[PDB]
RNA sequence: CGCGGGGUGGAGCAGCCUGGUAGCUCGUCGGGCUCAUAACCCGAAGAUCGUCGGUUCAAAUCCGGCCCCCGCAACCA
RNA sequence: GCGGCCCCCUGGACGAAGACUGACGCUCAGGUGCGAAAGCGUGGGGAGCAAACAGGAUUAGAUACCCUGGUAGUCCACGCCGUAAACGAUGUCGACUUGGAGGUUGUGCCCUUGAGGCGUGGCUUCCGGAGCUAACGCGUUAAGUCGACCGCCUGGGGAGUAC
RNA sequence: CGUAAAGCGCACGCAGGCGGUUUGUUAAGUCAGAUGUGAAAUCCCCGGGCUCAACCUGGGAACUGCAUCUGAUACUGGCAA
């Protein structure tokens, strides 16, 4: 039931005494489409080993997100290192409008309707980290009412 | 019965002396070939080298459970070890 | 069972390290200072100690596996003997970084230990030029010292009880990563952020550790006997 | 040869559709548990997904054949 | 930037206790002032040192490094110049936020038992937590959390050059 | 805006910007309401007519503005203590 997407594969180098040693990295995101999404990195000599290592890492290191009918509770901003991410809820039928790295994470998490924008560096690794961080730092009416010591309608 | 930890702790400080250099009577808890564990009433039982228990004839004159006079050198050597130097206590003698 | 403030003061629980080496997090549990020594507050210790015993009692009543951890030369023998008195598991020598997060590797080492001991005991062979046999026995001895306390653990433990949280910070970090609750005796110089159930007290005195360990083993057996 | 469907640790079932992760039940050996057996617990063992291939960075899944299985098929004095 | 000792004139900073004024404050475009060294002008002074310069060497060459000399200059008085990697490469002012080891300079208390112990102000060096940072690192003297005002940036070269 | 471009060499200071706390008053900023105006077309909403659409067209909303009047006194400003 978990849904997984490969976001980016990259070839790196080590420059050993004899010359360059080439290895590959993967970036993957897995999710249940119902509020749980994790990302794994994954690094290996060959592309299949890399994508496999990444998926296994992504299945764990998965977090839960307080979704709202496939949409965000409220506008959130997420920044990891040099990437700043802004995501705000939209009406049903708008679609998922976002950059490629954010597109995958929001699709896999189950956000059907979102308006998103990425400021700063769009490096895929940091964009994914920043959007996941933003989604986790998003609270819901029940948890905010519990935190504030009131009821939901009293908060509305 | 709220016997205060404050009351109880003042009593304990009156019993034992915590100054560096005081000779404290300590119990031999264990005798190894090289170290003897001596309790005193501080943060930790002190491992005193057996060399200090050897007389001029090389014999260990102590059995487990004896009270031994040990000179309190330091309660805390940064590692929670209470440094007990009985060899320095023989100066008083 | 139940321990008394009088007994803990006698055991020397109230002592802490020098003031300079303290961790400012510990400040709530510090009664004060005397002779440049921190004095832990036993009014904070007793309810926290009893409150931790309750949860250990609960885990033991659910057939929970308890891992006793302490590798200080002071507490190495006490933790092994105390853990064995209640049919539980222990680590009394250097904690292998990754015992819990890399359990898949430790399990293979357990398989090697079991197979190796079978040969030297069940296989009884030793008819291996008497030099390869002897060196093979050394390997058996090495693994036995390392993994004796968990050789039959089978899976991940349900809770860790650790002496000297600062000294054994690595084990606490693995548990937090894996969600395993940690009960820890936390001295004034230690960090209590990673500990789910903090028991503030001296952790270097054999008398104090024996006090803690005797009570814990007693509570575990009561929870199992139920 | 007709059409359809199925084959997955020794047995019984998920997994297949969307390509990346082999799970649930019984059985078997051992241990804890029990006075003991038995039941029960901890482990452990056991399929390469009928096979042949094709695709694809990568297949139990996607493609084809063969092999069977199950079901149907209008025609016996 | 300031380094022998002494005198005269003079500026600021800090502490203790108390009294007084009663928002009198912060920042600051333009403006004004100060501003290492080199340099310039007038007039002195000139021991040492030393651009330029002379000579000897080294070198394939040596308009250099090295050696022997040596003028301006370095010094004084009075003007000018107004620039430095003028750097903590970190504008000024205020508030808030865990700790440790020190240096220096005040002051209060306790047994000063003997240079001790315990507080409390100023300035300062190192280490380090949360946090921040692209990373290095910064970390109560912030590059943390904020507020007021000001200066400056907009790819590299052309060029801090032309007019 | 430490090292990537970017903190004046430093200071004093006029114009300017900003202003601890309390009370009263004022009502300038601010806020609320009302009134006048903000041409029609255009853009937007609901409709109507060309066989449909482009196009045309009815009503509305809007025109984020300005001015006047009437109220509010938290904040900011003025005045007084
Ligand atoms: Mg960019
Ligand atoms: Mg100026
Ligand atoms: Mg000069
Ligand atoms: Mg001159
Ligand atoms: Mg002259
Ligand atoms: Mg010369
Ligand atoms: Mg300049
Ligand atoms: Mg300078
Ligand atoms: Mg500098
Ligand atoms: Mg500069
Ligand atoms: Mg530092
Ligand atoms: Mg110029
Ligand atoms: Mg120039
Ligand atoms: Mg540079
Ligand atoms: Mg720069
Ligand atoms: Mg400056
Ligand atoms: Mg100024
Ligand atoms: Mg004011
Ligand atoms: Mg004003
Ligand atoms: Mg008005
Ligand atoms: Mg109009
Ligand atoms: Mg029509
Ligand atoms: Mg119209
Ligand atoms: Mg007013
Ligand atoms: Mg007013």
């Amino acid at each position: 039931e978990l849904q997984e997407k490969l976001i980016a594969v990259n070839r790196v180098s080590k420059t050993v005494k004899g010359g360059r040693i080439f290895s590959f990295t993967a970036l993957t995101v897995v999710g249940d489409g119902n509020g749980r999404v994790g990302f794994g990195y994954g690094k290996a000599r060959e592309v299949p080993a890399a994508i496999q290592k990444a998926m296994e890492k992504a299945r764990r290191n998965m977090i839960n997100v307080a979704l709202n009918n496939g949409t965000l509770q409220h506008p959130v901003k997420g920044v990891h290192t040099g990437s700043r991410v802004f995501m705000q809820p939209a009406s049903e039928g708008t679609g998922i409008i976002a950059g490629g790295a954010m597109r995958a994470v929001l699709e896999v998490a189950g956000v059907h309707n979102v308006l998103a924008k990425a400021y700063g560096s769009t490096n895929p690794i940091n964009v994914v980290r920043a959007t996941i961080d933003g989604l986790e730092n998003m609270n819901s009416p029940e948890m905010v009412a519990a935190k504030r010591g009131k009821s939901v309608e009293e908060i509305l | 019965m709220t016997e205060s930890f404050a009351q109880l702790f003042e009593e304990s400080l009156k019993e034992i002396e915590t100054r560096p250099g005081s000779i404290v009577r300590g119990v031999v808890v264990a005798i190894d070939k090289d170290v003897v564990l001596v309790d005193a009433g501080l943060k930790s039982e002190s491992a005193i080298p057996a060399e200090q228990f050897k007389n001029a004839q090389g014999e260990l004159e102590i059995q487990v459970g004896d009270e031994v006079d040990v000179a309190l050198d330091a309660v805390e050597d940064g590692f929670g070890e209470t440094l007990l130097s009985r060899e320095k206590a023989k100066r008083h003698e | 069972a139940t321990v008394s403030m009088r007994d803990m003061l006698k055991a020397g629980v109230h002592f802490g390290h020098q003031t300079r080496y303290w961790n400012p997090k510990m400040k709530p549990f510090i009664f004060g200072a005397r002779n440049k020594v921190h004095i832990i507050n036993l009014e904070k210790t007793v309810p926290m100690f009893n409150e931790a015993l309750a949860e250990l009692n609960k885990i033991a009543s659910r057939k929970g596996k308890i891992l006793f951890v302490g590798t200080k030369r002071a507490a190495s023998e006490a933790v092994k003997d105390a853990a064995l008195s209640c049919d539980q598991f222990f680590v009394n020598h250097r904690w292998l970084g990754g015992m819990l997060t890399n359990w898949k590797t430790v399990r293979q080492s357990i398989k090697r230990l079991k197979d190796l001991e079978t040969q030297s005991q069940d296989g009884t062979f030793d008819k291996l030029t008497k030099k390869e046999a002897l060196m093979r026995t050394r390997e058996l001895e090495k693994l036995e010292n390392s993994l004796g306390g968990i050789k039959d653990m089978g899976g991940l433990p349900d809770a860790l009880f650790v002496i000297d949280a600062d000294h054994e910070h690595i084990a606490i970090k693995e548990a937090n990563n894996l969600g395993i609750p940690v009960f820890a005796i936390v001295d004034t110089n230690s960090d209590p952020d990673g500990v789910d159930f903090v028991i503030p007290g001296n952790d270097d005195a054999i008398r104090a550790v024996t006090l803690y360990l005797g009570a814990v083993a007693a509570t575990v057996r009561e929870g199992r006997s139920q």
